DNA sequence: CCCCCCCCCCCCCCCCCCCCC
């Protein structure tokens, strides 16, 4: 692709004895390396980067009036993936984002896999009732899938979706657009993000990727004298999620782990802080929390459960309640902070 | 990136020519970073990441970080000024102070 | 990317085929390589020869090897559950202990932990019309409480024979973590050879109380038991046993004489299934649902009687 | 450390104290006139005292190896062109840094960073010993990997160049929350090394 | 032969009677 260039017959000759490939190629190296390789002077060098770099992109001009004006062309910073509930959507102010990675963190049977297959339900709906008309793909790392609970939500999917007429629910395929995959190690789950989810997502037939418990294995494989390798782990895969994220436009969710906090990092009065450490939460767009309190539950008799923003770039800290019954998870109205 | 003395090269080459740009332009340049663990005598210390030759490419270096609820901003190199700490929150409207 | 399905005439297939599928909502090529055989015989004027035509010649357009969700229900149709001996645990678990998963019950002394890890013990040699699984039994004891006469109580209240059963089932004492982990290695190398069952670890978290004593010790102590659990957990996969581990419980101290499991959040996440028992009055004790992916939470009623885990009599 | 302080208190000093002229080379962007006024109007009151010391200090912004050398040779052509005149022939030469200069060049298997800065220390060195001229440079630190031991960047090749070496640290942290700092004499050739002394830079303004 | 860099882990554990018309 070196070719399509316009530079003087020296320069091209120069680089071809160099061999170098692509554009890519050329702009991985720095200018000493360029200066060692092609034995070449700094003005030309300059010129090659000039040529290269307006190769990539260039000529564009893109402002914040035209993001804002055009939404067709800027799906990503106008279309959301709702949940399913009126009061979580209006929580989220929307539903989740199209470009992204979003984290759910919670104890123990706070409600975070209910919560996973009622979205995988809800990506399959039409344009205008919150979905995004293609399927899902969820990954288990620490259980078995549970099928018995996700045939009970499809068979009371239109007790609980009121809105959307019956005629259009009869139609869906709710079970042939789902996709399970299973992991065991670290190494397996880095080989089918790297291979088996951008098969899917190329093809269209799926536009959510559930990566379920991303800490179950980074807790038994690696102790607290290996953290650079579980670091270097964690930002390899970080990347490639936003990278396929990015590039595909579907949303990306993450179920966490928490550990007992035991502040810098804005956990002062809590009992739970999501687990992995900073590398891993370097690398979230928006950041969430799924609690229960058992100790209110005892006086109420049925279970308190909230959910919190605990980070957002557009979205205030905030929390409000819900509760989970045979429909699917549900928000409690007028109880947002 | 495993190769570090390529990616040294390229910040210094990067920030040589961000500064260049600001002073031939007339511009102010604004760059955020990130904060990484340091782990000594059995402690953890948040540090700017990157490493320690990173800290000499900027002119002006502020950290921000929590105390106990409030957000503190805290002028850790400058030229021109003396180090202090102040105290800022986030509104609706935006960056504001108390 | 996605391919329309008028990619099918080419392959072969009449145009008239191509429109029906449309009108059936097949828009491509890769939406009907996954179609289950019977919606496509349910659609009007298409037979089985129609559909596995068009489905072969589908299938070498569209890669295959991903695992739809009917397709893991239609699998899992066999599952087994093994009876717990008492109808209204049954009743409250909805068919019995699941097979392929990790099941946990924890409570304080004297409410009826290894019971039930007996009666589970005799009941999973049952036939499967019987509510049994039809399999062996292996029992990993980390306290010295197994007691073969209970084995022999039950299989006389079930009809069987006694020296079989005690013939169908193999002990081992652990006396350290280290000892654990090495007896599940040999349990992994034994269950080739034979069919199993069952498999049971009472208690999986005495010997981490005092092994790993201290407050410089936790992370450690975690460590090892999320090793522990991991192997467990692929156990269970490979082999599709069922495996069933007690827990203790601890105080509440920060803030009606409340208890909680020991284990931290490892041993939470890990587990499946939880259930909570209390003693009530008697002979009865209670059980009650403290975590489960599929099932609300709710209550049952149980009692200890000569002859193993069985309903409270009146 | 204060490495810039001490440069523009340098400049200071020597623009108002002894009122000769001083050039003053930036190649990071550490120099502020606002910290000049500052530094000048705790040794004089009259504004047209510290206008007049003020113009006797020139800057000059260089970015790149070339432009620096550039620069150099300029200074050098300017000053042998102006031995006859005594009113206005620079005393004092500061480099603000020449480790961001040189450190882009460095690295990789190649030996053109080394010529180059080479070709700087000559420029350097000829500036001071033909022209009887006081060069001040600044360079960074680094800590030695397999001996965890504080020395000069820019390697054994740049050790030599210097014909005295100021070393600044910060006193442990605590006692040095502020202008504090620790000063030592890494080399010289008329004094033995390693003789400490106590610097505050709060106290100059 | 040439020059400079990385990052955390994890919950534990109950105590203690008072007071006659
Ligand atoms: N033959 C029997 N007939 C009736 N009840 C019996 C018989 N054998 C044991 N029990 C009952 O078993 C109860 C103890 O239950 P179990 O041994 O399961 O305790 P556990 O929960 O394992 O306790 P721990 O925490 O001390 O290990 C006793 O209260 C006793 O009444
Ligand atoms: N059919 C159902 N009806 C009502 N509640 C149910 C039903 N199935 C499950 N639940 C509830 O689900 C809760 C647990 O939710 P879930 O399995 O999503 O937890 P989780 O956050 O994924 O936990 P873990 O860390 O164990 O994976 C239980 O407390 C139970 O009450
Ligand atoms: N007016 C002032 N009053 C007090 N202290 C000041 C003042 N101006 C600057 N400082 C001090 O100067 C310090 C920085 O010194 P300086 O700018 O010389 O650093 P440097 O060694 O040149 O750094 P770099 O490597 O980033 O170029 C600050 O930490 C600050 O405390
Ligand atoms: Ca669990
Ligand atoms: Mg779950
Ligand atoms: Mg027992
Ligand atoms: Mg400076």
């Amino acid at each position: 692709d070196l070719d399509l260039l316009d530079l003087n017959p020296r320069i091209i000759a120069a680089i071809k004895k160099a061999k170098l490939k692509s554009v890519k190629e050329v702009l991985h190296f720095s200018g000493p390396d360029l200066k060692r390789l092609t034995n070449l002077s700094s003005p030309e060098v300059w010129h090659l980067l000039r040529t290269a770099s307006l190769h990539l992109r260039g000529s564009s001009i893109l402002t914040a009036l035209q993001l804002h004006q055009q939404k067709e062309r800027f799906p990503t910073q106008h279309q959301r993936l709702s949940l399913g509930c009126p009061v979580l959507d209006a929580l989220l102010r929307g539903g989740l984002p199209l470009d992204g990675i979003t984290e759910l963190a919670g104890r123990s049977s706070a409600g975070k896999t209910q919560l996973a297959l009622q979205l995988c339900l809800a990506v399959q709906f039409p344009r205008q009732h919150g979905g995004l008309e293609a399927g899902a793909v969820y990954i288990c790392t620490e259980d078995a899938f549970p099928h018995k609970r996700l045939q009970q939500l499809m068979a009371q999917q239109p007790r609980l979706r009121t809105d959307v007429p019956g005629e259009l629910l009869q139609k869906l395929r709710f079970g042939s657009q789902i996709f399970i995959e299973h992991v065991a190690d670290v190494d397996t789950l880095l080989e089918c993000v790297n291979k088996k989810v951008p098969v899917l997502l190329s093809r269209g037939m799926a536009r959510l990727v559930v990566i379920d418990s991303v800490a179950a294995p980074f807790r038994c494989e690696f102790d607290s004298q290996a953290s650079a390798p579980r670091a270097r782990h964690l930002q390899s895969l970080g990347a490639t999620l936003r990278e396929l994220s990015s590039a595909f436009q579907s949303p990306v969710l993450c179920i966490n782990q928490v550990t007992e906090a035991m502040g810098p990092l804005g956990f002062w009065d809590e009992r739970v802080s999501p687990a992995l450490g900073i590398t891993w939460a370097n690398q979230l767009l928006v950041r969430l929390l799924a609690d229960r309190l058992r100790e209110e539950e005892a006086a109420l008799g049925c279970p308190a459960r909230t959910l919190r923003v605990l980070s957002a770039p557009h979205l205030p800290p905030s929390s409000c309640s819900y509760t989970i019954s045979a429909e699917g998870v549900r928000g409690t109205p007028g109880t947002q902070s | 990136l495993d190769d570090l003395s390529l990616r040294t090269r390229l910040l210094n080459g990067l920030a040589q020519q961000m500064i260049s740009l600001a002073n031939n332009h007339r511009l102010a340049v604004i760059l955020t970073n990130q904060m990484t663990t340091k782990i000594d005598r059995n402690q953890a210390l948040l540090v700017p990441a990157l490493g320690e030759s990173w800290g000499h490419a900027a002119t002006i270096r502020l950290i921000f970080h929590w105390d106990r609820k409030q957000r503190l901003a805290t002028l850790y190199k400058s030229p021109s000024q003396k180090e202090c700490t102040v105290l800022f929150q986030i509104k609706p409207q935006g960056f504001r102070d108390t | 990317g996605p391919q329309p399905i008028s990619r099918l005439e080419q392959c072969g297939i009449n145009a008239n085929d191509v429109k029906k599928l449309e009108e059936a909502g097949f828009h491509t090529v890769e939406a009907v390589a996954y179609a289950p055989k019977k919606e496509l015989i349910n659609i009007k004027g298409i037979s089985e020869a129609k559909a596995d035509k068009i489905l072969a010649e589908a299938a070498k357009l569209v890669p295959m090897g991903f695992t739809t969700a009917t397709e893991f229900h239609q699998r899992r149709s066999e599952i087994i559950q093994i009876t717990t001996g008492s109808k209204e645990l049954d009743k409250l678990l909805q068919g019995g202990i699941e097979t392929g998963s990790i099941t946990e019950m924890f409570g304080e002394f004297r409410t009826g932990k290894t019971q039930i890890c007996h009666t589970l013990a005799v009941t999973c040699q049952l036939p499967i019309d019987r509510g049994g699984g039809e399999g062996k039994a292996m029992y990993i004891d980390t306290e010295g409480t197994f007691r073969p006469e209970r084995l022999l109580a039950v299989a006389e209240r079930y009809g069987l024979s006694g020296s079989d059963v005690l013939d169908n089932v193999a002990y081992a004492r652990a006396f350290n973590t280290d000892h654990q982990t090495q007896l599940l290695y040999q349990a992994s190398a034994m269950m080739v050879e034979s069919r199993y069952a069952l498999l049971i670890v009472d208690s999986a978290t005495a010997l981490y109380r005092t092994d790993y004593s201290g407050r410089g010790e936790l992370s450690a102590r975690q460590m090892h038991l999320a090793r522990f659990l991991r192997m467990l957990l692929r156990l269970a996969d490979e082999f599709g046993v069922a495996v069933v581990i007690t827990n203790q419980v601890v105080a509440q101290v920060d803030g009606a004489d409340p208890k909680k499991p020991i284990g931290g959040n490892i041993i939470a996440h890990a587990s499946t299934t939880r259930l909570y028992l209390r003693k009530g009055r008697g002979e009865t004790r209670i059980c009650k649902i403290y975590d489960s992916p599929c099932l609300p939470e709710a209550e049952a009623m149980f009692a200890i009687n000569a002859d193993g885990v069985g309903d409270a009599k009146d | 450390s204060g490495k810039t302080q001490v440069c523009l208190c340098m400049a200071a000093n020597v623009a108002h104290g002894l009122q000769q002229n001083v050039l003053y080379v930036d190649s990071n962007g550490g120099l502020t006139a606002s910290r000049l006024l500052q530094l000048l109007q705790a040794k004089t009151q009259d504004e047209e005292e510290q206008a007049e010391a003020l113009r006797r200090i020139q800057v000059v912004h260089a970015f790149d190896i070339f432009q620096m050398l550039d620069v150099l040779q300029e200074l050098r052509g300017t000053v042998a062109q102006q031995v006859t005149g005594s009113s206005g022939t620079v005393k004092v030469v500061v480099v603000d840094s020449v480790t961001a200069v040189v450190s882009p060049l460095l690295g990789g298997q190649q030996r053109e960073g080394l010529a180059l800065m080479m070709q700087l220390a000559r420029e350097l060195k000829t500036l001071a010993r033909d022209l009887g001229m006081a060069v001040v440079v600044t360079n960074h630190i680094t800590r030695d990997r397999d001996s965890g031991r504080l020395k000069p960047a820019l390697g054994r090749s740049w050790s030599f160049v210097p014909s005295t070496r100021i070393l600044l640290d910060t006193i442990e942290g605590a006692g040095a929350s502020g202008g504090r700092r620790m000063a030592c004499l890494a080399k010289s050739s008329r004094q033995p090394t390693g003789f400490q002394e106590m610097v505050d830079i709060g106290t100059w303004g």
